Order: C-alpha cells, then structure tokens, then sequence
RNA sequence: CAGACCUGAGUGUGGCAGGACUACCCGCCGAACUUAAGCAUAUUACUCAGCGGAGGAAAAGAAAACAACCGUGAUUCUCUCAGUGAGCGGCGAGCGAAGAGGGAACGAACUCGUUGCCGAAUCGGGUCUUACAAGGCCUUGAGUUGUGGCACAAAUAUCAU
RNA sequence: CACGAGUUGUUCGGAAACUGAGCACAACGUUAUAUCGUUUUGUUAGGAAAGUGAAGGUGUGUCGGCGG
RNA sequence: AAUUACCGAAUCUUUGAACGCAAACGGCGCAUGGGAGAAGCUCGUGUCAUCCCCGUGCAUGCCAUAUUCUCAGUGUCGAA
C-alpha cells in the first residue's frame, strides 16, 4: 500500500524521517519509470499513496522543526532576533496599531479624576 | 563642501554688515581672566548629579523611615540656577546676585533680552565666550545663562 | 516666565535687529535644500505651542515654497471654452503656501506624522515653513497619552485631506455659525445636503 | 492656424546640430596660473579638418604644469600655423602669429 | 525564425500543450456538458503573436 | 571695450575667401549643410497656406 | 588644519563595522540526499532514444529543465552510479528538458537500462 | 597639543514609507455639450474627466455660537423653516440658504502651550521581580535651547501623617 | 484530421563582456499633484557618491649571500 | 487511511510596490553559511584546487539608536 501513518511519523525522530522521505523519493521515481514504460494499472495506484505519504513524512518535520525553533525564539533574550517568518502574522495594520496597553494609558491628572468621580450605579424610584 | 562654504560665509556676511546694538553686544564679551574666575565659582557650585541627587534622597528616605515623627528637610545643597526658565525667574523675582549669559546661542532670540532685563532689574551681568564652556562648568553639554543666587561664606568674597 | 519676552520679541520682526537676523537666515536658507531636517526648532515657543515638544520621536522640518501667483499650466497659454475660463495669470491657489509646504513633506517622508507647521522666514522669491512631525513607531510617541493618538491609523497622511491647522483654514473652518453654514462639515457635504433630491416614502 | 516653422525650430527636435564627427568644442587654454604670470610653450602636431567649420583646427600639445602628463589642446589655426611650430602662451609670450598674449 | 526568448518559447509550448482535443470519457460523465474543445487553435486561423 | 587681462591670438583665421567660390549647384550645398543641421532647402513663406 | 593636495573635497574614509549574518529566516526542512530525484525525472523510450543506448552508449531522460549540466552529471552518478562523459541537453517545444547521457566505456548503457527498468 | 560644543557625514543595529482598493468620505484641480428659443455675464456646475489621502465610516465637534426672547447652549442627522412678500440674477433664463420649533443620538467630554508654584521628580536603554510591568536597581545615552508634576470658573491650595 | 515522434555545441548566434544615434535610475530642481525637467560640447548632483591601493613598519612561508 | 463540511498546525514555483545589478537575457554580482566534488594530495578512507549547486544579507529615503562606533569643517571655543 505504501501508506506512511501520521501517528508513527510523530513518533519517528528527524533521522528516521529523513531515511523515510529518502525511500518514499526512490520508490516514486521507480514508478515514474514505469509511468513511461507503460506498466500495470495496480503499480501505476500507487502512486498517488506515495505522493501523499511524502507530504505527511514533510508535514511532520516542518511542523516539528517550526515548533522547536519557536521555542528556542520564545527566550526573553532572544526574542529580539526571532526571524519574522516565526512571528505572528495577524495583519499589517494591527501589527502597527496600538495594542490596549499603549492606548489605554492616562496621564496623571486624568487617573485622578476618574478615581475622584467614579460612574456610579443607581435607580429611580 | 556646501556646509563648509556656508558657515564660513556666514561669519563674513556677520561682520561686513551694519550690525544693530542688540545683537552687537554679545560681541564684547567679558575679559578671559574675569571669565575664568566666573566659571571656576559655577563649577564650584555646579548642581548635583543624578547619582549624588538620589543616594541623598533615599538617605532622608531611610531617615524618615527610621523617625517617621521626625521632619527632614529636602532641600538639595545651595546650586547655581541653571536652564533658561529657573534663571529668568530669578531674575525677575531678584533672587541671582550674577547672571552669566552665552554669547553663541543659537537661535540668539532666546537670551537675545537677558542683558536689558538684567539691566532694567539691576542685577550684575556678564556676557561669556562658550555655551559649552558655560555646560562643562555645569556638567552638561552646553548651558545658555547661569545664575548664582547665593555662595558660601569663603566664596563671599569673590562673587 | 521666559516665553513671554521670546513671544513679544516675534511680534517684532520689522524691527532693525529682527530684520537683521530674518535677513542672515534668510540667506542661509537660500543655499539649503527644498527639505532640510533641523535638531531643534529655529522658534521654540512657536513649535511647543504648536504640539512640538522635546521628546524622541519628535522631529522638525523647514520646506521651502516658492512665493508668487499660480500660472494655469495650459499650452501657450491657450483655453478653450467660454472666456470666464480664458485667463492664465490671474487665478490663485485656492490653497495656502503653509499646507502646501505640510503637504510636500508628508508625501516625501511617508513613515512620519505630520503634526503642525509655522512660518519662520521669507524673502523675495521663497517662503519658509517648518513643520512638525511625529513618528508612529516611537516608543515614546506610543507611550505619551498626549500624541498617541496620532498613531492610530485614521490620521495617516491627515495633511493631504487637509486636516491641519493651515488645511483647515483655507477650507474656511476658522469662521462658525452664519459666516460657514455653506462650508460646514465641508462645503461637498454642504452641497451633497442642500442639492439631493429627497423621496420621503409617503409624499 | 499650425505653428509657424521657425517656432517649431525652437523645440530642437530634428533640427539640432548634427554633432557627431565633429572634434569638438576648439578653444584656449584655460588662464592659469602659468599663463597669468609666465608663459606655457607648446608644439602644434597636427591641422585638422571638423565638419561644419570653415576654419582649420589645430592640434597643440602641452606639458601638464602640474602633473606628468600632457593636455593636447585644440583650437582654432590662425593663418600660418604649421606642424611643429612651437605656441607660446602667457603673459611672458612673443608677439608673434600664434601666439596668445594678454590684449 | 531561429531566436526568441526563453519565456516566448515556453509560452508557445503551453499553447502546443493545450492544443488537444477532449477525451472521450470526459463525455461519459454524469453532469457533462463539453463535446469538443471550443478553444482549438490553428497556426493559420488565428495568431498568438508572441 | 574689453579687460586687457582678456587674451587674444595674434594673426587671422585660417580658410579665408571661403565664400568667394559659387557653390553653382544644389548639392553641393546639400553636402555644406550635412554637417551643420537641418535647415536646407528653404520654402518661401508666400509659397506655403496661410494656416501655416 | 590639514593639507589637501587635490582641488576638491572628498569624502574621507572612516571605520565600517561590517554587518553580522542574521538567524536563518527560511526555517523549512530540506533533504540533500533526495535533490538529485528532482534533477532526474524519468527516462524516455522512444525509437530514438532506443537505438542511442546500444549503439552511442546513451541514455535519454527528461530532467529538470532549470537543472545544470554538471548537476544532471553528479545527479547520475548518485542514482545510478554510473560516470557520464558527456551530456548533451535540449529543451523540448513541449517545454521540456530532454538531455542525452553518454555513460563512460567501463559502464554498459544497455546494463544501465535494464536495471533502470526502462529496459 | 589634545579636548569640548555646534554643524554635517560614513557604517552597524532596531523599525517605517512604497502598491492595491477607492461605492461612500476628505483635499486639490476642473470642462464642455446643454439652457437662455441667438449669445459673451449667467446656466449646466463650485458637477464630469484629472491628481493626491483615509476609515468602517469619513468629515465635523466642546462656542471669538445663536439670538434680541420669560432667552437658547459642542458636533452630525431628520421633519420643517422654504422654491421662501429672505436674498442673488443681461433682476433675464434661472438660482437660493440661516436662526427658531417637533425629533434622532448623547453617562460627552478632554489634551497641550501660556501664567503661577516646582525643577529631571521625565524619556529611552540595560537588568531583576513568573513581567520589552504605568514596578525596583542602574545608565550619561537623550534632555535644562525644558521632559515631567500641581492649580485655573464643573474651580476655590499642596503636603504630609 | 487523428496518433506517435523530432530541434544534442568548450569553439556556431546571443549573453557573460565594447562603445554609437540615443534612453533616463540616482541626484537636484519644478509642479496643487512627478505620471515634469536636466542627465556625452568629458560626462550626474552646492557636489563629502573612490572601500582601490604605490612605497613603507609587523608576522608566516619560498629563496640567493656571509659567518659560526 | 472512506467521504464531505469547517478550521487553529503546515507547504506555498516564476513574477509583480519588487527592493543586490539587469532584462524580448529563466542572465550577472559583493559578502557570509553550506552542498557535491572520478584532478591533485594523505592513509577504496579522508581531504580537496578550478568548475558547479543551494540558503541568508545587500534598493532608496526617513525615524530611532550606538556597552556610548569612526570621522569632516580658515563654524565657535579651549588648550599647545
Ligand atoms: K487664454
Ligand atoms: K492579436
Ligand atoms: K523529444
Ligand atoms: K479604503
Ligand atoms: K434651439
Ligand atoms: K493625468
Ligand atoms: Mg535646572
Ligand atoms: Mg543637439
Ligand atoms: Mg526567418
Ligand atoms: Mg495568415
Ligand atoms: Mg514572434
Ligand atoms: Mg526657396
Ligand atoms: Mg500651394
Ligand atoms: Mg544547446
Ligand atoms: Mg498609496
Ligand atoms: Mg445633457
Ligand atoms: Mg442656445
Ligand atoms: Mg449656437
Ligand atoms: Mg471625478
Ligand atoms: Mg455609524
Ligand atoms: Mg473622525
Ligand atoms: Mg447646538
Ligand atoms: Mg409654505
Ligand atoms: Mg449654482
Ligand atoms: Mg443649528
Ligand atoms: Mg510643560
Ligand atoms: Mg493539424
Ligand atoms: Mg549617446
Ligand atoms: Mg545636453
Ligand atoms: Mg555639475
Ligand atoms: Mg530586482
Ligand atoms: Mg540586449
Ligand atoms: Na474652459
Ligand atoms: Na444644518
Ligand atoms: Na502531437
Ligand atoms: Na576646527
């Protein structure tokens, strides 16, 4: 069947995943010969299996790889020189707007007031 | 360069025109001697740095901590008055006993009146060669007017 | 305290000491490029008054603007149509110099915020502005409860719509009540309310 | 009306000088400093021809006054002038045709 | 003739490419609505001009 | 009137009586103006249309 | 002041720390032993390309059509282990690259083919 | 000599601007056909076309405002005022608003400069606290050619304890 | 029309790598707005656009010559 | 390990504001990391010149910044 499980290709190291996309890469140029070579219908449904089986073993590592080095970025130190391809994307624009922190600040004398004259909560009866 | 050339021809263009007494008096500048004697009184009396301002306050702090009934003053040790708004309130309120005033400021607008109201206040006034000469005996990079309101006994004598 | 004595002191300019130095400045200027960045304002109190302040993140330009009457730019002079619309040299901006000088800085340097400008100096053939800018990404600007506004994403480039201190006036939103009820919110607004043809449902 | 023929002339166009093979712009010497006070002597090397100029253009070589190297002028032949005759221009120069002289 | 740019030449290639007729099965499927290619070119019909 | 600091070369222009030959035909004058510009063969005004 | 033996200024030559290489910004995973699979696509059969392999010692592939040369040659040696002498290349009017592959005389094409499977 | 300041450069480091979209909105530029039974002022029109610039709305907005009343009270919008016994106009063709009144909305108000009293108490940058804390410690780096604090009519100190 | 094939380069043409009539990025200036102008008559820009390096001083290696 | 629907983790060729330099050229650079290397060398193992492949940085302008980086000025000083 030549069909790689996602469950084991997450509990395969880089080393045997690398050996795995290595076979996977051979045994689909093996049946791209016989694509040419005209060949059996049987050889030739494989090929789709293995296709997406190289995708899974690729899946892994990258998914793997990004959050490995999303976790050596995440020092407070370090996080400076995180590549921006490891940042959060969001948008333009609120990567640039002023997050609640920055826009909530008040000067001293507005802090004042609002403690000084709160909003109150009342009825009429 | 073009930089080069204009600041060289500025100075010529200052000098073949007829310049205005306003402006012309902060060309006769006070003589070297007297001039370094008047910084070496400022420098004696330079104000306190960050550090020497911050072990003093968390001294009076630890002082108040320790006797909270107890009132300490903090009053810094007695300074020249430096920055253009302390020293034109001194003169106005007739606290400086001598004002020292760059002739190199620029743009001249800013200390360009000092002389008249120093005069018109009578206070005795000065007109010295360096802002930054005026900022090294403060302790900054440059300083516009500097105004002692009082000195030591020891140093009576020479203000 | 000291800005008085600076304040009074502009309000002087056609005095012979003041008509000295605008003059040495003024041929200083000449020599210098259409843009200029300064480290400090020529007027301080007419910069501070305006909104600049000595903090990172502020920044202080002089544009230059040529002074004299708009030339309609029609080949050889030549209109067509009816002679209401023949003339060439007559006509004026109906713009002022000042937000043109705002508005050829903001279009040059796209990541700074425009704040405000005031004149400085001006001879024969040229006007001189600065003008106050702000920059959005400044930790200081962001931080400062008193210019953060200005990072928020509907003033970019407010000086093109004519939002200034020096757009505003030549849009007439000095003046309120009966000498701009035709001007106001703005004179298209005005025209949008007064010429569109209302259907009430039952009519 | 259509613009007249000596306006559209204004606008350069295709009625530019037709530049190319000519030498160059013929001239002096630049007024120096060996010029102003004594005099620089050269050697004509060659007469030449430039399309569109009537007048015959001399080639003339002189020693750099401040560099090793020469400068190869060129100028405008007076009458006369012949291969390796020596100009002598400056203030300290003789009377004499080719020259160059203060007036 | 002999020159053209390397992106002239694939551009023709694709247009070869695509210069085929339907397969027959296409029309056996259930909803199928295509009989023959309607965009068929031919070299002395219409011009590509690149 | 000219400074005499301004310099001059002694004698004349070389080529002179350039003008006294008859050109004597269209070409020729064809070939004079080859290397000046473009301005030959000229057409009287009062042979062109007055919009012109 | 200084002494400038040349009639215009220049700007001088001052100190220029050089830039330092940055953390990699492209973080994906790539394998250096499955390159030569994209250099080397399939292997062609026509009449052709039949008759060159007994005859010239050659084999016929289509490879990347962006591939080198010198990388189709590395590329055959690390899939087929086999030393090409030469290689001749020619994009196809379908867009193509087709590249004939002389195998050195210690190699026997038709040996080559038959494990290939092209046979 | 050095060195400092001022002015101006080079490079490193950390960021932003660039294009698209453009119905609505903001700033400029800006016609003519047309109508006047012709036509130039006028009208079409402060429109179309052209160039810039934003947002989910924009713009406007906290009185150098109306009014002339027993007074109203930021802005925007709706009815109405009103095709007007306003006015503008070869006073021709045509054009043409504003206050008040009934309403929608509305917790709607705030910031700076100045003045007076303070005078680095400020800002960045390292570093620690679970923290690029509205925090502590440090820092000449910025800054006294002035950052920031307190008070100014909705007011009648601040400054401790 | 349908299907299957064909175009092989160290030296051939182009490019790498020349200048020409010319073009116009930068730079500067202008314009309400750059989508405008200048940009080879040796030649950008009020204009600080050279990161290249001769002789030398300092270490390594390859050598010729003297002495021990 | 069906298939559909949805979406948080990923991939995302040449390009285009397009921005290392160019361009009817799938072209050519300067640095810095790699990769493959049948010549040469060492004991087919290693290493590897020229050639070849790949990643990253490098447009311009502006702002901020420099463990307080390197400089220019017959600008103003101050010391020799
Ligand atoms: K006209
Ligand atoms: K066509
Ligand atoms: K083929
Ligand atoms: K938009
Ligand atoms: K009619
Ligand atoms: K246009
Ligand atoms: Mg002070
Ligand atoms: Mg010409
Ligand atoms: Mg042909
Ligand atoms: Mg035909
Ligand atoms: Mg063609
Ligand atoms: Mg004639
Ligand atoms: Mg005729
Ligand atoms: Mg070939
Ligand atoms: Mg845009
Ligand atoms: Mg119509
Ligand atoms: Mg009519
Ligand atoms: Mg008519
Ligand atoms: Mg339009
Ligand atoms: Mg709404
Ligand atoms: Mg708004
Ligand atoms: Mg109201
Ligand atoms: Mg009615
Ligand atoms: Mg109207
Ligand atoms: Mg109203
Ligand atoms: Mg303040
Ligand atoms: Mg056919
Ligand atoms: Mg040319
Ligand atoms: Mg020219
Ligand atoms: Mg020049
Ligand atoms: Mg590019
Ligand atoms: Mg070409
Ligand atoms: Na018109
Ligand atoms: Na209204
Ligand atoms: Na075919
Ligand atoms: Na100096």
């Amino acid at each position: 069947s030549h069909h790689m499980k996602i469950k084991d290709l997450r509990e395969k190291s880089k080393d045997d995943l690398l050996k795995t996309l290595t076979e996977y890469k051979k045994e689909l140029s093996q049946l791209r010969v016989v694509q040419q070579t005209g060949g059996a219908e049987t050889r030739l449904g494989r090929i789709r299996p293995i296709r997406k089986s190289i995708a899974r073993i690729l899946t892994v590592l990258n998914q793997n790889e990004r959050s490995n080095l999303k976790m050596f970025y995440a020092d407070r130190k370090l996080r400076c020189k995180t590549p921006k391809v490891l940042r959060t994307k969001l948008t333009h624009r609120r990567r640039l707007a002023l997050k609640e922190n920055e826009k909530n600040r008040k000067t001293s004398r507005q802090m004042r007031q609002a403690h000084k004259f709160p909003k109150r909560v009342y009825a009429v009866k | 360069p073009t930089f080069v050339t204009m600041q060289r021809k500025k100075r010529v263009l200052q000098r073949r025109l007829k310049v205005p007494p306003a402006l012309n008096q902060f060309t006769k500048v006070l003589d070297r001697a007297s001039r370094n004697e008047a910084l070496k009184l400022i420098k004696k009396y330079a104000p306190e740095t960050r550090k020497a301002r911050r072990e003093r306050l968390q001294k009076v702090a630890e002082e108040k901590k320790k006797d909270p009934k107890k009132t300490v003053s903090t009053k810094a040790p007695l300074a020249v008055v430096t920055g253009l708004q302390e020293v034109t309130r001194a003169i106005e309120k007739k606290q400086a006993r001598m004002v020292v005033i760059a002739n190199n400021v620029d743009p001249v607008e800013l200390v360009l009146w000092m002389p008249n109201l120093c005069r018109a206040n009578k206070i005795p006034y000065a007109i010295v060669k360096d802002m930054a000469r005026l900022g090294d005996a403060i302790g900054r990079k440059t300083a516009t007017c500097v105004a002692l309101t009082d000195v030591n006994a020891e140093d009576e004598a020479t203000l | 305290g000291a800005f008085m004595y600076l304040n009074e002191l502009w309000k002087k300019k056609s005095s012979d000491v003041m008509r000295f130095i605008q003059r040495i400045r003024s041929w200083e200027f000449r020599h210098q490029h259409t843009v200029v960045r300064l480290r400090r304002p020529t007027r301080p109190e007419k910069a501070r008054m305006l909104g600049y302040k000595t903090k990172q993140g502020f920044c202080v330009f002089r544009v230059r603007v040529r002074r004299g009457g708009r030339k309609r730019p029609v080949h050889k002079g030549i209109t067509y149509g009816k002679p209401k619309t023949s003339g060439v040299l007559g006509m004026k901006l109906n713009k002022n110099n000042q937000a043109v000088a705002e508005q050829r800085l903001g279009k040059r340097f796209g990541n700074l915020r425009v704040l405000n400008s005031y004149w400085v100096n001006m001879d024969s053939t040229f006007k001189w502005y600065e003008v106050i800018a702000v920059d959005p990404m400044c930790k200081t600007i962001r931080r400062d409860p008193r210019i953060n506004w200005i990072v928020n994403s509907v003033h970019k480039h407010r000086e093109q719509r004519g939002l200034t201190s020096a757009g505003r006036k030549h849009r007439g939103l000095r003046h309120k009540g009966h000498k701009a009820s035709k001007l106001r919110p703005s004179y298209r607004a005005a025209w949008r309310r007064n010429n569109r043809i209302v259907f009430l449902r039952k009519r | 009306g259509k613009t007249v023929l000596s306006c559209r002339k204004g606008n350069g166009s295709v009625y530019q000088v037709h530049g190319h093979k000519r030498l160059g712009p013929a001239k002096l010497r630049i007024l120096d400093y060996a010029e102003r006070h004594g005099y620089m002597r050269g050697v004509v090397k060659s007469i030449e021809h430039e399309a569109g100029r009537g007048a015959a253009l001399a080639r003339v070589e002189f020693r750099h006054p401040y560099k090793f190297r020469r400068v190869k002028e060129l100028m405008v032949a007076p009458e006369g002038m012949f291969t390796g005759q020596s100009v002598f221009c400056g203030q300290k120069a003789p009377l004499a045709i080719g020259n160059v002289l203060p007036l | 003739g002999r020159f053209k740019p390397l992106a002239v030449k694939k551009k023709y290639a694709k247009k070869m490419n695509q210069n085929k007729p339907v397969p027959y099965w296409i029309r056996l499927r259930t909803g199928n609505r295509i009989k023959w290619n309607e965009k068929r070119r031919h070299w002395r019909r219409t011009k590509l001009n690149y | 009137s000219v400074p005499s600091t301004s310099r001059a070369m002694i004698g004349i222009i070389s080529g002179g009586g350039r003008i006294e030959k008859p050109v004597l035909k269209a070409g020729n004058s064809f070939y004079r103006f080859r290397g000046k510009r473009n301005c030959w063969p000229k057409v009287r005004g009062v042979a062109r249309n007055p919009v012109e | 002041r200084k002494s400038y033996t040349r009639p215009q200024f220049r700007r001088p030559h001052t100190y220029r720390k050089p830039a330092m290489a940055k953390p990699s910004n492209r973080v994906t995973v790539e394998s250096k032993d499955i390159a030569a699979f994209n250099v080397i696509r399939y292997p062609l059969t026509t009449d052709k390309a039949m008759k060159k392999i007994e005859e010239n010692n050659t084999l016929t592939f289509i490879v990347d059509s962006r591939a080198n040369k010198t990388e189709i040659k590395k590329a055959m040696r690390k899939l087929y282990q086999v030393k090409a002498v030469k290689v001749n290349t020619l994009i196809r009017p379908d867009g193509l690259k087709k590249a004939y592959i002389r195998l050195s005389a210690a190699h026997d094409a038709l040996d080559t083919a038959n494990k290939i499977g092209l046979v």
